[PDB]
Protein backbone atom coordinates (compact mmCIF):
# COMPACT_ATOMS: atom_id res chain seq x y z
CA UNK A 1 0.00 0.00 0.00
CA UNK A 2 1.13 3.57 0.31
CA UNK A 3 0.01 4.67 3.08
CA UNK A 4 3.69 3.70 4.93
CA UNK A 5 5.25 4.98 1.42
CA UNK A 6 6.44 8.41 1.86
CA UNK A 7 8.77 7.21 5.05
CA UNK A 8 10.66 4.98 2.79
CA UNK A 9 11.81 8.47 0.55
CA UNK A 10 12.73 10.22 3.96
CA UNK A 11 14.75 7.26 4.55
CA UNK A 12 16.05 7.22 1.18
CA UNK A 13 17.22 10.85 2.34
CA UNK A 14 18.31 9.35 4.89
CA UNK A 15 20.62 6.94 3.27
CA UNK A 16 22.65 8.93 0.41
CA UNK A 17 23.31 12.61 1.41
CA UNK A 18 24.14 12.27 5.17
CA UNK A 19 27.60 10.72 3.78
CA UNK A 20 29.23 9.38 7.33
CA UNK A 21 25.74 8.63 8.19
CA UNK A 22 24.94 5.47 6.02
CA UNK A 23 25.51 2.71 8.34
CA UNK A 24 22.03 2.22 10.31
CA UNK A 25 20.28 3.85 7.52
CA UNK A 26 21.13 1.24 4.68
CA UNK A 27 20.60 -1.22 7.59
CA UNK A 28 16.81 -0.26 9.14
CA UNK A 29 15.68 0.25 4.97
CA UNK A 30 16.89 -3.01 3.80
CA UNK A 31 14.80 -4.58 7.06
CA UNK A 32 11.91 -2.99 4.67
CA UNK A 33 13.68 -3.08 1.30
CA UNK A 34 14.04 -6.77 1.20
CA UNK A 35 10.88 -7.47 2.69
CA UNK A 36 7.16 -6.54 1.61
CA UNK A 37 8.02 -7.49 -2.01
CA UNK A 38 9.52 -4.18 -2.65
CA UNK A 39 11.72 -5.26 -6.01
CA UNK A 40 11.82 -2.11 -8.58
CA UNK A 41 12.88 0.88 -6.18
CA UNK A 42 16.44 0.48 -4.45
CA UNK A 43 18.40 -1.34 -7.37
CA UNK A 44 20.62 2.08 -7.68
CA UNK A 45 20.09 2.48 -3.99
CA UNK A 46 21.74 -0.33 -3.68
CA UNK A 47 24.76 0.88 -5.96
CA UNK A 48 24.91 3.78 -3.72
CA UNK A 49 24.66 1.00 -1.10
CA UNK A 50 27.71 -1.37 -0.44
CA UNK A 51 28.35 -4.73 -2.93
CA UNK A 52 25.85 -7.13 -0.86
CA UNK A 53 26.97 -9.86 -3.12
CA UNK A 54 24.57 -12.80 -2.90
CA UNK A 55 20.82 -10.90 -3.03
CA UNK A 56 20.35 -13.00 -5.64
CA UNK A 57 18.46 -15.95 -3.79
CA UNK A 58 17.43 -12.63 -1.64
CA UNK A 59 15.49 -11.30 -5.27
CA UNK A 60 13.89 -14.75 -6.37
CA UNK A 61 12.11 -15.51 -3.33
CA UNK A 62 10.26 -11.68 -3.92
CA UNK A 63 10.02 -12.06 -7.52
CA UNK A 64 8.96 -14.92 -7.17
CA UNK A 65 6.26 -13.99 -4.47
CA UNK A 66 5.15 -11.04 -6.73
CA UNK A 67 4.12 -13.32 -9.58
CA UNK A 68 2.16 -15.29 -6.80
CA UNK A 69 0.57 -12.28 -6.14
CA UNK A 70 0.15 -10.94 -9.83
CA UNK A 71 -0.84 -14.54 -11.45
CA UNK A 72 -4.00 -15.29 -8.69
CA UNK A 73 -4.34 -12.25 -10.44
CA UNK A 74 -4.36 -13.72 -13.53
CA UNK A 75 -6.49 -16.39 -11.57
CA UNK A 76 -9.07 -14.00 -10.68
CA UNK A 77 -9.68 -12.12 -14.45
CA UNK A 78 -11.50 -15.14 -15.70
CA UNK A 79 -13.74 -15.89 -12.65
CA UNK A 80 -14.98 -12.35 -12.38
CA UNK A 81 -15.94 -11.81 -16.00
CA UNK A 82 -17.47 -15.26 -16.43
CA UNK A 83 -20.45 -13.91 -13.26
CA UNK A 84 -19.74 -10.11 -13.86
CA UNK A 85 -20.05 -7.69 -10.80
CA UNK A 86 -19.02 -4.03 -11.92
CA UNK A 87 -15.87 -5.30 -13.72
CA UNK A 88 -14.77 -7.41 -11.19
CA UNK A 89 -11.67 -8.36 -13.14
CA UNK A 90 -10.32 -4.52 -12.60
CA UNK A 91 -12.41 -3.70 -9.29
CA UNK A 92 -10.39 -6.84 -7.62
CA UNK A 93 -7.58 -4.89 -8.85
CA UNK A 94 -7.97 -1.60 -8.80
CA UNK A 95 -7.22 -2.06 -4.87
CA UNK A 96 -4.31 -4.81 -5.86
CA UNK A 97 -2.76 -1.82 -8.15
CA UNK A 98 -2.01 0.17 -5.17
CA UNK A 99 0.24 -2.57 -4.29
CA UNK A 100 1.27 -2.91 -7.63
CA UNK A 101 2.13 0.63 -7.37
CA UNK A 102 4.41 -0.08 -4.32
CA UNK A 103 6.09 -3.50 -5.95
CA UNK A 104 6.48 -2.44 -9.66
CA UNK A 105 6.94 0.58 -10.51
CA UNK A 106 4.45 3.67 -11.97
CA UNK A 107 3.93 1.53 -15.35
CA UNK A 108 1.90 -0.89 -13.46
CA UNK A 109 0.07 1.85 -11.55
CA UNK A 110 -0.58 4.42 -14.45
CA UNK A 111 -2.31 1.69 -17.15
CA UNK A 112 -4.19 0.39 -14.20
CA UNK A 113 -5.58 3.41 -12.47
CA UNK A 114 -6.77 5.39 -15.69
CA UNK A 115 -8.40 1.80 -16.08
CA UNK A 116 -10.36 1.55 -13.38
CA UNK A 117 -10.62 5.67 -13.66
CA UNK A 118 -13.39 4.91 -16.54
CA UNK A 119 -15.12 2.19 -14.34
CA UNK A 120 -16.34 3.78 -11.12
CA UNK A 121 -19.62 6.53 -11.78
CA UNK A 122 -19.07 7.79 -8.67
CA UNK A 123 -15.89 10.09 -7.47
CA UNK A 124 -15.85 8.60 -4.69
CA UNK A 125 -13.87 5.84 -6.03
CA UNK A 126 -12.24 7.81 -8.49
CA UNK A 127 -11.14 11.02 -6.07
CA UNK A 128 -9.45 8.03 -4.17
CA UNK A 129 -7.27 6.99 -7.57
CA UNK A 130 -6.25 10.52 -8.05
CA UNK A 131 -4.72 10.71 -4.27
CA UNK A 132 -2.34 7.16 -5.15
CA UNK A 133 -1.40 9.16 -8.67
CA UNK A 134 -0.75 12.80 -6.61
CA UNK A 135 1.50 10.39 -3.95
CA UNK A 136 3.86 8.47 -6.39
CA UNK A 137 4.22 11.87 -8.00
CA UNK A 138 5.85 12.91 -4.92
CA UNK A 139 8.13 10.13 -5.09
CA UNK A 140 9.49 10.58 -8.49
CA UNK A 141 8.99 14.03 -8.26
CA UNK A 142 6.83 14.53 -11.32
CA UNK A 143 6.11 18.24 -11.39
CA UNK A 144 4.67 18.17 -14.29
CA UNK A 145 2.40 15.37 -13.67
CA UNK A 146 0.92 16.60 -10.34
CA UNK A 147 -0.29 19.86 -11.93
CA UNK A 148 -2.39 17.86 -14.41
CA UNK A 149 -4.27 15.40 -11.72
CA UNK A 150 -4.87 18.55 -8.86
CA UNK A 151 -6.55 20.35 -11.26
CA UNK A 152 -8.59 16.95 -12.01
CA UNK A 153 -8.47 16.45 -8.70
CA UNK A 154 -10.27 19.92 -7.42
CA UNK A 155 -12.74 19.76 -10.08
CA UNK A 156 -14.09 16.47 -8.43
CA UNK A 157 -14.74 18.26 -5.26
CA UNK A 158 -17.37 20.71 -5.76
CA UNK A 159 -20.16 18.15 -6.71
CA UNK A 160 -20.46 17.14 -3.22
CA UNK A 161 -19.01 18.62 -0.24
CA UNK A 162 -15.61 16.09 0.26
CA UNK A 163 -14.16 17.81 2.71
CA UNK A 164 -12.42 14.30 3.89
CA UNK A 165 -10.77 14.89 0.05
CA UNK A 166 -10.65 18.78 0.69
CA UNK A 167 -8.87 19.01 3.76
CA UNK A 168 -7.01 16.18 2.74
CA UNK A 169 -6.14 17.51 -0.40
CA UNK A 170 -4.65 20.84 1.19
CA UNK A 171 -1.89 19.21 3.08
CA UNK A 172 -0.65 17.83 -0.45
CA UNK A 173 -0.04 21.25 -2.06
CA UNK A 174 0.75 22.59 1.53
CA UNK A 175 3.81 20.17 1.20
CA UNK A 176 4.28 20.90 -2.69
CA UNK A 177 4.37 24.29 -2.09
CA UNK A 178 6.83 23.75 0.74
CA UNK A 179 8.74 21.66 -1.98
CA UNK A 180 8.99 24.84 -4.27
CA UNK A 181 10.12 27.95 -2.50
CA UNK A 182 6.55 29.60 -1.53
CA UNK A 183 6.33 29.70 1.82
CA UNK A 184 3.20 32.56 1.68
CA UNK B 1 -46.09 -18.05 -4.32
CA UNK B 2 -45.46 -18.07 -8.53
CA UNK B 3 -46.48 -14.85 -8.12
CA UNK B 4 -43.46 -12.49 -6.85
CA UNK B 5 -40.12 -13.98 -7.21
CA UNK B 6 -38.02 -12.86 -4.50
CA UNK B 7 -38.87 -10.85 -1.15
CA UNK B 8 -36.20 -9.23 0.72
CA UNK B 9 -36.69 -7.35 3.69
CA UNK B 10 -35.04 -4.19 5.40
CA UNK B 11 -34.42 -3.87 9.15
CA UNK B 12 -33.60 -0.83 11.01
CA UNK B 13 -29.93 -0.39 11.45
CA UNK B 14 -27.62 -1.60 14.33
CA UNK B 15 -24.80 0.07 15.83
CA UNK B 16 -22.26 -0.98 12.99
CA UNK B 17 -24.99 0.24 10.83
CA UNK B 18 -25.43 3.69 11.99
CA UNK B 19 -21.86 4.25 11.96
CA UNK B 20 -21.13 3.85 8.48
CA UNK B 21 -24.38 6.33 7.23
CA UNK B 22 -22.57 8.71 9.71
CA UNK B 23 -19.73 8.05 7.84
CA UNK B 24 -21.05 8.84 4.26
CA UNK B 25 -23.04 11.73 5.08
CA UNK B 26 -20.23 13.59 7.17
CA UNK B 27 -18.56 13.01 3.72
CA UNK B 28 -19.54 16.84 2.83
CA UNK B 29 -19.57 18.26 6.18
CA UNK B 30 -16.64 20.51 7.15
CA UNK B 31 -15.71 18.88 10.15
CA UNK B 32 -13.22 19.20 13.09
CA UNK B 33 -10.24 16.56 14.00
CA UNK B 34 -11.40 14.78 17.06
CA UNK B 35 -15.05 13.87 16.74
CA UNK B 36 -15.39 10.43 17.70
CA UNK B 37 -18.50 9.21 15.23
CA UNK B 38 -19.06 6.07 17.13
CA UNK B 39 -20.25 7.85 20.43
CA UNK B 40 -22.54 9.49 18.19
CA UNK B 41 -24.00 6.65 16.34
CA UNK B 42 -24.83 5.04 19.91
CA UNK B 43 -26.81 7.55 21.28
CA UNK B 44 -29.57 6.55 18.69
CA UNK B 45 -31.52 3.08 19.52
CA UNK B 46 -31.44 2.31 15.65
CA UNK B 47 -34.12 5.22 14.38
CA UNK B 48 -33.28 4.49 10.87
CA UNK B 49 -31.18 5.36 7.71
CA UNK B 50 -33.22 8.94 7.43
CA UNK C 1 -33.97 44.24 -30.83
CA UNK C 2 -33.45 42.80 -27.62
CA UNK C 3 -35.37 44.61 -24.60
CA UNK C 4 -34.92 45.39 -21.04
CA UNK C 5 -36.87 42.94 -18.63
CA UNK C 6 -40.60 43.47 -18.17
CA UNK C 7 -44.01 42.22 -16.49
CA UNK C 8 -46.90 43.26 -15.42
CA UNK C 9 -48.02 40.90 -12.45
CA UNK C 10 -46.72 42.10 -10.34
CA UNK C 11 -44.64 44.80 -10.90
CA UNK C 12 -42.02 45.11 -8.09
CA UNK C 13 -43.93 46.56 -4.30
CA UNK C 14 -43.30 49.88 -4.95
CA UNK C 15 -41.56 50.46 -1.51
CA UNK C 16 -42.85 53.42 -0.69
CA UNK C 17 -46.53 53.07 0.32
CA UNK C 18 -46.67 48.72 0.07
CA UNK C 19 -44.76 47.82 2.90
CA UNK C 20 -47.77 46.60 5.37
CA UNK C 21 -45.47 47.69 8.53
CA UNK C 22 -45.84 44.99 10.82
CA UNK C 23 -43.33 44.56 12.78
CA UNK C 24 -41.51 40.98 14.39
CA UNK C 25 -42.52 42.73 17.82
CA UNK C 26 -46.41 41.94 17.21
CA UNK C 27 -46.50 38.89 16.64
CA UNK C 28 -46.97 37.40 20.01
CA UNK C 29 -45.64 34.05 20.65
CA UNK C 30 -44.08 32.39 17.59
CA UNK C 31 -40.59 31.60 18.87
CA UNK C 32 -39.94 28.67 16.78
CA UNK C 33 -41.03 29.80 13.42
CA UNK C 34 -39.65 33.16 13.63
CA UNK C 35 -36.60 31.69 14.37
CA UNK C 36 -36.55 28.56 11.76
CA UNK C 37 -38.15 31.34 8.94
CA UNK C 38 -34.93 33.30 9.45
CA UNK C 39 -32.84 30.55 8.43
CA UNK C 40 -34.32 29.49 5.49
CA UNK C 41 -35.15 33.17 3.55
CA UNK C 42 -32.81 36.20 4.60
CA UNK C 43 -29.55 34.51 6.25
CA UNK C 44 -28.75 32.63 3.67
CA UNK C 45 -29.78 36.00 1.73
CA UNK C 46 -27.12 38.02 3.57
CA UNK C 47 -24.79 35.19 4.71
CA UNK C 48 -24.32 32.83 1.74
CA UNK C 49 -20.68 31.98 2.43
CA UNK C 50 -20.97 30.49 5.34
CA UNK C 51 -23.74 28.01 3.73
CA UNK C 52 -20.79 27.32 0.69
CA UNK C 53 -18.64 27.44 3.66
CA UNK C 54 -19.33 24.10 5.25
CA UNK C 55 -21.16 22.99 2.81
CA UNK C 56 -24.95 22.33 3.94
CA UNK C 57 -26.94 23.07 0.43
CA UNK C 58 -29.21 25.92 1.78
CA UNK C 59 -32.94 25.42 1.10
CA UNK C 60 -34.61 26.45 -2.22
CA UNK C 61 -38.29 27.45 -1.32
CA UNK C 62 -40.18 26.71 1.56
CA UNK C 63 -43.77 25.98 2.13
CA UNK C 64 -45.59 26.86 5.14
CA UNK C 65 -49.22 25.83 6.03
CA UNK C 66 -51.30 24.55 8.74
CA UNK C 67 -55.37 25.99 9.99
CA UNK C 68 -57.05 28.95 9.15
CA UNK C 69 -55.45 31.93 10.98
Amino acid sequence: PKNPDLRIAQLRFLLSLPEHRGDAAVRDELMAAVRDNNMAPYYEALCKSLDWQIDVDLLNKMKKANEDELKRLDEELEDAEKNLGESEIRDAMMAKAEYLCRIGDKEGALTAFRKTYDKTVALGHRLDIVFYLLRIGLFYMDNDLITRNTEKAKSLIEEGGDWDRRNRLKVYQGLYCVAIRDFK
Amino acid sequence: PGRIDRKIEFPPPNEEARLDILKIHSRKMNLTRGINLRKIAELMPGASGA
Amino acid sequence: DVLPPEADSSIMMLTSDQKPDVMYADIGGMDIQKQEVREAVELPLTHFELYKQIGIDPPRGVLMYGPPG
